RNA sequence: CCUCGGUUGGCCUCGGAUAGCCGGUCCCCCGCCGGGGUCCGGUGCGGAGAGCCCUUCGUCCCGGGAAACGGGGCGGCCGGA
RNA sequence: GCGACGUCGCUUUUUGAUCCUUCGAUGUCGGCUCUUCCUAUCAUUGUGAAGCAGAAUUCACCAAGCGUUGGAUUGUUCAC
RNA sequence: GCCUAGUGGGCCACUUUUGGUAAGCAGAACUGGCGCUGCGGGAUGAACCGAACGCCGGGUUAAGGCGCCCGAUGCCGACGCUCAUCAGACCCCAGAAAAGGUGUUGGUUGAUAUAGACAGCAGGAUGGUGGCCAUGGAAGUCGGAAUCCGCUAAGGAGUGUGUAACAACUCACCUGCCGAAUCAACUAGCCCUGAAAAUGGAUGGCGCUGGAGCGUCGGGCCCAUACCCGGCCGUCGCUG
RNA sequence: GACGGCUGGGAAGGCCCCGGCGGGGAAGGUGGCCCGGGGGCCCCGGGUGUUACAGCCCCGCCCCGGCAGCAGCAGCUCGCCGAAUCCCGGGGCCGAGGGAGC
């Protein structure tokens, strides 16, 4: 088998609105440049980036 | 479970000429005619061999409400053939415990007048559903013998005598007196 | 899951990290029946989880693909093992169904849960399914299409398009 | 102009609700032989419906309450009703469009009775459903012309056997015509066979 | 009396789906609403096909239950069933209603004109044996 | 002359069945031409509403087809709650 | 016909619990009068079941159509 | 860094949570809402779902829907289930349980089956034995202790009606027709019983049963002030 | 409307037992043969059995057999796509700005 390399650039769209968000989502939303609903944003992946969309 | 196909086949004599309209089945023997309607079924009646020896009842694609419907219809077809190669006879027998049941019948068999069942001045007329032939049998006290070709007419009339001849207001188990059908057979033995 | 339209099977292998202890892993195969390899991989991590004692962080995934029919052009019989929760109690069952493809023979087991048992697709677990010949079969629907010579009608014919003219004289024909 | 509706043989909610859609799109609808409606469900169960309807009225003045309409027509006028918007002046306009009847009254019984197979009682519910029918749902609950709409029905349908008998001699005569004159027309003919008129 | 049953070779045509307007012919069934089918002469592939778009007809093919296309088209070809299905009212009546939509506006124009004399000749032979009837029955 | 407006060719009609229908037919059997058994066709309804009828730019010459029993229009009889 | 030890409910014709509305005011107990509604039916119609022989009485079903009184004591509701 | 208004009655929801039988009850934690806020959707609605708002045009969506009211399936939509003489019909949420059903559908387990079953129709039910013990007598035929044999296809020292005790009759068991499945215990779906309140009545209504119901799904479509594009206004920023 | 990539370097399928020569097998059992009855030799039943007067499944290469073709000309047997992607046409809405110079 040959696995490929885990995937280093991700494309978010935030698909939710600006109401009721808990700060933790909030505060990694707009540390995402995501402040409206259909933002979309190009992040690079590793650890840090993975858990904070987990987050999201 | 929709069963592909349910069939039974019903023997047909020599004695009788069957005849089908769609779902309607003319049976014509030596005592007459009977015609019973089935559009309330949906089935295929099949009328196969030439003379006409076998008539065949399919329910295609049934569940088990519809399966049960064939052999119904295969019982109240054979129940016409022995209506007109046969007839039915009902036999009542009149138990009565100190009043003597007195029948007395009218307008050729089609009326029964009930007298003295249990002490009551009221008499009981009881009108017979048409075609059904009523008589008091010879040779027997308190018995009554109802004929004809309908077995759902004749016995419908049975039972309009039976629960015209009711006791009311006491207990049933210890006043048992009443008309009550007694033997089920046909007019004419085979 | 949500079995959402024709459920495709994929092979999903996939293994532990390889730590120090564990130079090489052992390597799991296992028949997916989801919508797509997304769904598959993660009923695969599912089913994984629940067996073995693997996540996705400490795992990978080294194969995902759909396994194509061998036979879709020939009709045969289907025999599913089942794990289901009802609303009280988890349930093994076994049925029967008739397809061309072992894809369409699940999807159309869980479509029937739904139906007869009102169970969706997050509380059915596929156990196994095989291509099962027609004298081993034990369910009278799926049998009674055993048959070289069979031969039925269709009895009444309801008329769909009934809106072609929406007004028109003629009452309708159902017999053909 | 109008749309005649023949009601034999029409679900009463199916054909309610497509009458309500062309009176609210400006079509005039008369709806003929509303005792022919059948309702789906057992007739026990539709007769305990108009029943239950029955016992609904204002308790302080009933002759103010709801009007219990007993003939087959006003029950199917009221149907359409409650599916059309009645209070406002669109929703009146689009009821004052829909006529009803009782059998098939003489403006309408020389004239051809649309229907509607997806209103169908045969296309629309399953031949071992039990069904009731309009006419005698409304007699027995208080429709007093049932029989005297079937007397002048029967009436009806003897003449119409006789234009039906006229029409079947005219297209005979038709046929033996066209069989004659297949060759002073075979040259026309032709034509409407080309183009798919004709066989 | 039922004639048209769904068996193996029945001849069907598709009213609906994407092979509509083609005879295909009846392979095996599966369940009680789908069967595998096979047009090896009207260019359908061998596919399961729901009964409710297929419409029988009456052409009855002998190929067993599992045999392959070539031996379906074989007994097609054998039997000519693109011939015998053309020779048919059903097919003809088909090709009516083609042509009538593919009508263009001097094909309609043409169809009125030769209607408009047809309807003429006829009617005026129709009241022609009219009177020709009363005036021989007195 | 005001005013209310909508509209932009008609359908002049079996009863109905839907596991069945439709039309012809006599050598029949019954009735006051009507009904049924027989036979012949038709049935994804082509004796088709996936339909039918009408179909209009107008006038002038001469010819062919179709018509002549026709086209247009004053005195009588039937047809309807 | 009942039914212990246990257990599941319904109803708001009991008293509680709570304090949502009303403190620029919703007249606070009874009885008299009068209309209507409910059924968990005492009687009457039709019924089934009893350890229903008859009579009487129980238990149950469709059922609220029509009835369910005159008085002594008490302000009484209740009670007798 | 200064000055500083208003506020210092709160309430609701997921999850955690104390008192209370419980409560649209009283009291906390976390976060989000409502208050302070319109809009699409939940028929209706402080708080639920979607989404937050300058004035407009085009497009597109979310959550919801698409028989008619009422925009949208008028798809030749898929596969089933389900009949209610009290059907069912969508978070909050607006009414039900234990128990029960040879209603109907599925599934599990075990037998009893072409070394031919299960009904159904008939036939045999034997001697030892009319059993010691009790009871007047009980002889398989009130009771408790005995529960073996053989000719066997079979028959228990007998499942029941028998009689003062018997005689009789009947059952198991075993054979004839018969020719493909059958019996039992459970379990889960829909439906039904359970299930009774007062003005007349509410899946929103009409109505709907080859669903316009329930479950699992597919295409398509409908439109919010939300998103994109464009106009116009203002505000802020570029210490332009 | 046209092109291409990938996959199990697609899976199936098509043509030349109608792929050749062998070896078997069993059934949703074809011919035959037997039984049974329904017609005017035929059809439907039940039994037997392995190719015959149908078919199905398992050196299979006798160069992955040899050819077509290929995510397939319907405008459908099952995908993900496009630096491995372009062309053409139609419908709707809008025209803000106003000294750019050469
Ligand atoms: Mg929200
Ligand atoms: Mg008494
Ligand atoms: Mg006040
Ligand atoms: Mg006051
Ligand atoms: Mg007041
Ligand atoms: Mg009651
Ligand atoms: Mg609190
Ligand atoms: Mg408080
Ligand atoms: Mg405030
Ligand atoms: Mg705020
Ligand atoms: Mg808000
Ligand atoms: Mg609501
Ligand atoms: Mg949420
Ligand atoms: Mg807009
Ligand atoms: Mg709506
Ligand atoms: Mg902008």
């Amino acid at each position: 088998f040959y696995v490929p390399a885990e995937p280093k650039l991700a494309f978010v769209i935030r698909i939710r609105g600006i109401n009721g968000v808990s700060p933790k989502v909030r505060k990694v939303l707009q540390l995402l440049r995501l402040r409206q609903i259909f933002n979309g944003t190009f992040v690079k992946l590793n650890k840090a980036s993975i858990n904070m969309l987990r987050i999201v | 479970m929709k069963t592909i196909l349910s069939n039974q086949t019903v023997d047909i004599p020599e004695n009788v000429d069957i005849s089908l309209k769609g779902r309607t089945v003319i049976v014509k023997g030596p005592r007459g005619t009977l015609r019973r309607d089935f559009n309330h079924i949906n089935v295929e009646l099949s009328l196969l061999g030439k003379k006409k020896k076998r008539l065949r009842v399919d329910k295609w694609w049934g569940n088990r409400k519809e399966l049960a419907t064939v052999r119904t219809i295969c019982s109240h077809v054979q129940n016409m053939i022995k209506g007109v190669t046969l007839g039915f006879r009902y036999k009542m027998r009149s138990v009565y415990a100190h009043f003597p049941i007195n029948v007395v019948i009218q307008e050729n068999g089609s009326l029964v007048e009930i007298r003295n069942f249990l002490g009551e001045k009221y008499i009981r007329r009881v009108r017979m559903r048409p075609g059904v032939a009523c008589s008091v049998s010879q040779a027997q006290k308190d018995e009554l013998v109802l004929e004809g070709n309908d077995i759902e007419l004749v016995s419908n009339s049975a039972a309009l005598i039976q629960q015209a001849t009711t006791v009311k207001n006491k207990d049933i188990r210890k006043f048992l007196d009443g008309i009550y059908v007694s033997e089920k057979g046909t007019v004419q033995q085979a | 899951m949500k079995a959402s339209g024709t459920l495709r099977e994929y092979k999903v292998v996939g293994r532990c990290l390889p730590t120090p202890k564990c130079r090489t892993p052992p390597l799991y195969r296992m028949r997916i029946f989801a919508p797509n390899h997304v769904v598959a991989k993660s009923r695969f991590w599912y089913f994984v989880s629940q067996l073995k004692k693997m996540k996705k962080s400490s795992g990978e995934i080294v194969y995902c693909g759909q396994v194509f029919e061998k036979s879709p052009l020939r009709v045969k019989n289907f025999g599913i093992w089942l794990r289901y929760d009802s609303r009280s109690g988890t349930h093994n069952m076994y049925r029967e169904y008739r397809d061309l493809t072992t894809a369409g023979a699940v999807t159309q087991c869980y479509r029937d849960m739904g139906a007869r048992h009102r169970a969706r697709a997050h509380s059915i677990q596929i156990m196994k399914v095989e291509e099962i010949a027609a004298s081993k079969c034990r369910r009278p629907a799926v049998k009674q299409f055993h048959d070289s010579k069979i031969k039925f009608p269709l009895p009444h014919r309801v008329l769909r398009r009934q809106h072609k003219p929406r007004f028109t004289t003629k009452r309708p024909n159902t017999f053909f | 102009q109008v749309l005649v509706l023949d009601g034999r043989g029409h679900l009463l909610g199916r054909l309610a609700a497509i009458v309500a859609k062309q009176v609210l799109l400006g079509r005039k609808v008369v709806v003929v032989r509303c005792e022919g409606i059948n309702i789906s469900g057992n007739f026990y169960r539709n007769k305990l419906k108009y029943l239950a309807f029955l016992r609904k009225r204002m308790n302080t003045n009933p002759s103010r309450g709801p009007y219990h309409f007993r003939a087959p027509s006003r029950i199917f006028w009221r149907t359409v009703r409650g599916m059309l918007p009645h209070k406002t002046k669109r929703g009146q306009a689009a009821l004052d469009r829909l006529k009803v009847f009782d059998g098939i009254p003489p403006p309408y019984d020389k004239k051809k009775r649309m229907v509607v197979p997806a209103a169908l009682k045969v296309v629309r519910l399953k031949p071992t459903r039990k069904f009731a029918y309009l006419g005698r749902l409304a007699h027995e609950v208080g429709w007093k012309y049932q029989a005297v709409t079937a007397t002048l029905e029967e009436k009806r349908k003897e003449k119409a056997k006789i234009h039906y008998r006229k029409k079947k001699q005219l297209m005979r005569l038709r046929k033996q015509a066209e069989k004659n004159v297949e060759k002073k027309i075979s040259k026309f003919t032709d034509v409407l066979k080309t183009h798919g008129l004709l066989v | 009396v039922f004639r048209r049953f769904v068996e193996v070779g029945r001849v069907a045509y598709v009213s609906f789906g994407p092979h509509a307007g083609k005879l295909v012919a009846i392979v095996d069934v599966i369940d009680q609403n789908r069967a595998l089918v096979d047009g090896p002469c009207t260019r359908v592939r061998r596919q399961a096909m729901p009964f409710k778009c297929m419409q029988l007809t009456d052409f009855i093919l002998k190929f067993p239950h599992s045999a392959r296309q070539k031996y379906v088209r074989k007994a097609w070809e054998k039997a000519d069933i693109n011939t015998k299905w053309a020779a048919t009212r059903w097919a003809k009546k088909i090709e009516a209603r083609e042509r009538k939509a593919k009508m263009t506006d001097f094909d309609r124009y043409k169809v009125m004109k030769a209607k408009k004399m047809r309807n003429r000749i006829i009617k005026n032979e129709v009241k022609k044996l009219q009177r020709a009837a009363l005036l021989k029955a007195s």
